[PDB]
DNA sequence: CAGTCCCTGTTCGGGCGCCG
DNA sequence: TGGTCGGCGCCCGAACAGGGACTG
């Protein structure tokens, strides 16, 4: 039975994830569980016991008005602990010439990886476990024989078979490239969405008559700019209405060493009422057009050093306003934007923060090819209550929380 | 008897031996009694005699049970444990009788020697070698070994469960529609059937798991409403906690504050507005749970308010599917809150609180949605559903609070429900300077090394003046100025700072502080009938701020 | 930069309750 | 005399963590 079940080792002394189920819905265990039923009765999937001491969170959710069901497993605890196998020795260099992309188009096609036996001393660590609605029954879990979606590996041991068969519609269509991150598939290409869209209709023919089955969708994040850190445009200024402009510039001088600030500064060197109107002499009025121009100017700092894990921050404005920090070091923003509520019924905080962590991450990968480290401005027991219901990336950005007053929000908004 | 089930393969932590700790000395009680087990034990086959090749042991004892001529052999496999691998842990909670839908029969089965019906996987064997004792202390104490899952062993409890779904399994799977509960070796049986058919479903299950090493022994509540199950008293259409008894005592250590506290905890699922802050609070200092503590008057209170819920006599309903599921919550006072779960007015199938205070500066809007939260997960352990809220909030004071906060907070589909103390900020923030009003430029400092500091403020209309702290911080000024601009100024004030520690704290609007300083500040910000507080650099020279720190600098 | 302070979050463990 | 195990809840302290403010 000559296979070929690549070996796959973790870290230097580092043991598999142990870390804990939680809580689902009715909805979303009946699906996980008409899942799994059928993923053994194929032998993708093996009932397994107390025994195995490895476990790993695992839920489901819907996807565009299809109304299907897709499983998900928060590998992320593994992916950290399955070691460089997938960094070191298993890289994949960054194909840049997507960003500039007219139209790519992503295409999930991992539902493929479940035809590569995996390493069986390696299984054992795809440990997962179902749970029952008021806890009626104990944990029923399971283990991975195939391929397991959503892990590092599992595309890295297969795109050595996935170029191949590539090879035919990647030969004759050059222009086009072609990414593959974690479980999903990109294609950059140039034409106009009235003939680009029927080609990625011509991959798909290709690729089902090849084994794989995969069911605006569009990008072309370089078609939208990162949005300048503008200032104010009155004719009368106000002790505190400058007071901003100022203490705002100063901060925003970090992300420009050169910034002027005295000629706005001497406008005030006692204590004036807040609400007094004091105009300003053509110098700093030169000044507030100046130090208004380097902001049109990209910032110079900026090195994509992919030896580090790009950070994110974000911020909550106003009507579903939302603002991008893509850095990999501090003012050092290699990358900024925004994302607002669309032109359709009005979604709520969390709905839109999730939403504004995938855009944000899908970016992220086709400029970088990788995901941030996503810094959180909710709460944590909120954020970890009802993100998993508005989610739908088959993938999962690392993040943390973290609280911290605005006023800094001024640069943004 | 014993069971055929595939015993479950067990390692031991690389590098290690068994155990081989003596037997400490136990009565010449005790030791009656284990060889009356063991015996009984041997003959059946669950454990067997051992010679000198047997290199291991460890300490063994015994227990009485609730009203039982009955026995517990347990064995302090303390040390086997360390050494074993682990496992992972199967059982994810506990069922509540409030998730429990209306079923036409119940029935409640407890398997008999649970444990010793489940083999021990042939070599791990070894090391669950034990020794009884001889009370003519004389004759080498017998040396046995398990077969069967020994009672006290870190892995038994996982090792059941696990068989016990997987013996389970056909049956469940060839009479779906038949609910069964279990929890290690209870099972909690329910049936839409009608009396006959339901008993003899009954009884397959019953066959099913003897043929399959399980015994269900006559502890089998039958026509037995109310049923005990799980530490409740279930009836046809209500339920019910056991007999929730307190102590009453004249002078109490810090254990017994343990227990009082847990009970209470646990009484609080039922019987609603049971609350234990002071009581609890009553065990900061880190003592000996044996040490005598004073009981405080706030305390002594709660304790008798408490005391007192518990006479009147109440109960629980089941849960109905095609209702909605209600949740309503109630503000106790000093950060404390208390919630309901029904689905029909007054006939709630749950009730709880909440009282933990997150944070040094928050309010109640704040813990308001800490609940709502804590009370949506629970509600999708029990129900794997999410409760529609009825909430002592203004409609509005929402849209206020989350429009204007810098996180992104939520509540689920929710209505007010005008049934205070209500819901609201104690205050606003002009986020707009306010004309005609004297400008306060605040701030402070204090030395490092040294003990006190100070801080101080000046007017845009010709005013001075600054406090000498004591013992304060870099922080402990700032606000312990902010304040001081505050009752030194009137309905109309504009204070400014560079400090963020404490613009910060201020934003959030927190009407309740850890620090009594910062009560102070909101205190006086409550009386105002306009307040703005705005931000500007420190040490960048700006008009009005060097003035300040100048007289402070010092 | 360090070397610290403050300050605020978070995790972990322990004690008790309840269940088997 | 007392002494075991697993799950979950609560509460408390301890131990980390990370920022911002100063100082060397
Ligand atoms: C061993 C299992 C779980 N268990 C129950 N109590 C304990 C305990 N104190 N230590 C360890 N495990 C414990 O007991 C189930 P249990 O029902 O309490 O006892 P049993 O051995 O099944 O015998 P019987 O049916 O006649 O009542
Ligand atoms: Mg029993
Ligand atoms: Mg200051």
């Amino acid at each position: 039975s000559p296979i070929e079940t690549v070996p796959v080792k973790l870290k230097p002394g580092m043991d598999g994830p142990k870390v804990k189920q939680w809580p689902l819905t009715e909805e979303k265990i009946k699906a996980l569980v008409e899942i799994c039923t059928e993923m053994e009765k194929e032998g993708k999937i093996s009932k397994i016991g107390p025994e195995n001491p490895y476990n790993t969170p695992v839920f489901a959710i819907k996807k565009k008005d299809s109304t299907k069901w897709r499983k998900l497993v928060d590998f992320r605890e593994l992916n950290k602990r399955t070691q460089d196998f997938w960094e070191v020795q298993l890289g994949i260099p960054h194909p840049a010439g997507l960003k500039k992309k007219k139209s790519v188009t992503v295409l999930d096609v991992g539902d493929a990886y479940f035809s590569v036996p995996l390493d069986e001393d390696f299984r054992k660590y795809t440990a997962f476990t179902i749970p029952s609605i008021n806890n009626e029954t104990p944990g029923i879990r399971y283990q991975y024989n195939v391929l397991p979606q959503g892990w590092k590996g599992s595309p890295a041991i297969f795109q050595s078979s996935m170029t191949k068969i590539l090879e035919p519609f990647k030969k004759q269509n050059p222009d086009i490239v072609i990414y593959q991150y974690m479980d999903d598939l990109y294609v950059g290409s140039d034409l106009e969405i009235g003939q680009h869209r029927t080609k990625i209709e011509e991959l798909r023919q290709h690729l089902l008559r090849w084994g794989l089955t995969t069911p605006g969708y569009e990008l072309h994040p370089d078609k939208w700019t990162v949005q300048p850190i503008v200032l104010p445009e009155k004719d009368s200024w106000t002790v505190n209405d400058i007071q901003k402009l100022v203490g705002k510039l100063n901060w925003a001088s970090q992300i420009y060493p050169g910034i002027k600030v005295r000629q706005l500064s001497k406008l005030l060197r006692g204590t004036k009422a807040l609400t007094e109107v004091i105009p300003l002499t053509e110098e700093a009025e030169l000044e507030l057009a100046e130090n208004r121009e380097i902001l049109k100017e990209p910032v110079h700092g900026v090195y994509y050093d992919p030896s580090k894990d790009l950070i994110a921050e974000i911020q909550k404005q106003g009507q579903g306003q939302w603002t991008y920090q893509i850095y990999q070091e501090p003012f050092k923003n290699l990358k900024t934007g925004k994302y607002a509520r669309m032109r359709g019924a009005h979604t709520n905080d969390v709905k839109q923060l999730t939403e504004a962590v995938q855009k944000i991450t899908t970016e992220s990968i086709v400029i970088w090819g990788k995901t941030p480290k996503f810094k959180l401005p909710i709460q944590k027991e909120t954020w970890e209550t009802w993100w998993t219901e508005y989610w739908q990336a088959t993938w999962i950005p690392e993040w943390e929380f973290v609280n911290t007053p605005p006023l800094v929000k001024l640069w943004y908004q | 008897p014993i069971s055929p089930i595939e015993t479950v393969p067990v390692k031991l932590k690389p590098g290690m031996d068994g155990p081989k700790v003596k037997q400490w000395p136990l009565t010449e009680e005790k030791i009656k009694a284990l060889v009356e087990i063991c015996t009984e034990m041997e003959k059946e086959g669950k454990i067997s005699k051992i010679g000198p090749e047997n290199p291991y042991n460890t300490p063994v004892f015994a227990i009485k049970r609730k009203d039982s001529t009955k026995w517990r052999k347990l064995v302090d496999f303390r040390e086997l444990n360390k050494r074993t691998q682990d496992f992972w842990e199967v059982q994810l909670g506990i069922p509540h009788p409030a998730g429990l839908k209306k079923k036409k029969s119940v029935t409640v089965l407890d398997v008999g020697d649970a444990y010793f019906s489940v083999p021990l996987d042939e070599d791990f064997r070894k090391y669950t070698a034990f020794t009884i004792p001889s009370i003519n202390n004389e004759t080498p104490g017998i040396r046995y070994q398990y077969n069967v899952l020994p009672q006290g062993w870190k892995g038994s409890p996982a090792i059941f469960q696990s068989s016990m779904t997987k013996i389970l399994e056909p049956f469940k799977k060839q009479n779906p529609d038949i609910v069964i509960y279990q929890y290690m070796d209870d099972l909690y049986v329910g049936s839409d059937l009608e009396i006959g058919q339901h008993r003899t479903k009954i009884e397959e299950l019953r066959q099913h798991l003897l043929r399959w090493g399980l015994t269900t022994p006559d502890k089998k509540h039958q026509k037995e409403p109310p049923f005990l199950w799980m530490g409740y008293e279930l009836h046809p259409d209500k339920w019910t906690v056991q007999p929730i008894v307190l102590p009453e005592k004249d002078s109490w250590t810090v254990n017994d504050i343990c227990k009082l506290v847990g009970k209470l905890n646990w009484a609080s699922q039922i019987y609603p507005g049971i609350k234990v802050r002071q009581l609890s609070k009553l065990l900061r200092g880190t003592k000996a749970l044996t040490e005598v503590i004073p009981l405080t008057e706030e305390a002594e209170l709660e304790l008798a308010e408490n005391r007192e819920i518990l006479k009147e006599p109440v109960h629980g309903v089941y849960y109905d599917p095609s209702k909605d599921l209600i949740a309503e919550i109630q503000k106790q006072g000093q950060g404390q809150w208390t919630y309901q779960i029904y689905q029909e007015p007054f006939k709630n199938l749950k009730t709880g609180k909440y009282a933990r205070m997150r944070g040094a500066h928050t309010n109640d809007v704040k813990q308001l949605t800490e609940a709502v939260q804590k009370i949506t997960t629970e509600s999708i352990v029990i129900w794997g559903k999410t409760p529609k809220f009825k909430l002592p909030i203004q409609k509005e004071t929402w849209e206020t609070w989350w429009t204007e906060y810098w996180q992104a907070t939520w509540i689920p589909e929710w209505e007010f429900v005008n049934t205070p103390p209500l819901v609201k900020l104690w205050y606003q923030l002009e986020k707009e300077p306010i004309v005609g009003a004297e400008t306060f430029y605040v701030d402070g400092a204090a030395n490092r090394e040294t003990k006190l500091g100070k801080a101080g403020y000046v007017t845009n209309k010709g005013r001075q003046k600054v406090v000498p702290l004591t013992n304060t911080t870099n922080q402990k000024t700032e606000l312990q100025a902010i304040y001081l601009a505050l009752q030194d100024s009137g309905l109309e004030v504009n204070i400014v700072t560079d400090s963020q520690y404490a613009l910060g704290i201020i934003q959030a609007q927190p009407d309740k502080s850890e620090s009594e300083l910062v009560n102070q500040i909101i205190e006086q910000l409550i009386k105002k009938e306009k307040v703005y507080l705005a931000w500007v650099p420190a040490h960048k020279g700006i008009g009005g701020n060097e003035q300040v720190d100048k007289l402070v600098s010092a």
